[PDB]
């Protein structure tokens, strides 16, 4: 009851606080690759999701 | 109890050390070296 965000005429809107270090500890959970590689320096597009 | 979510952000397995000890005693598969040498499970493991 009314903690999920409200639905407009067609839409549903949110305003969220974004920090760049959350992308870093996102990649630390996701990228669990082998030895020779290394994660990128730029941010990945699966962080706004 | 309250900060289990923010604690489990980091740890991949979950830090149950004594069952790992039972596993190594009974010759069961062991957690791998990266998941042992990460800090959130190492720095309590050496203290224990």
């Amino acid at each position: 009851p009314e903690f999920l965000p409200a639905v407009a005429n067609g839409t549903a809107t949110l305003t969220v606080d974004w920090h760049p270090e959350r992308v870093a500890d996102h990649t630390g959970v996701t990228a669990t690759f082998g030895e020779p590689l290394a994660p990128s320096l730029t941010n990945v597009p699966d962080a706004l999701v | 109890d309250p900060v289990t979510d923010e604690l489990i952000v980091v740890r991949p397995i979950g830090f149950e050390p004594l069952q790992w000890v039972r596993a190594l005693a009974a010759e069961d598969p062991v957690p791998s070296d990266k998941h042992l040498t990460s800090a959130a499970v190492s720095v309590p493991g050496v203290l224990l």
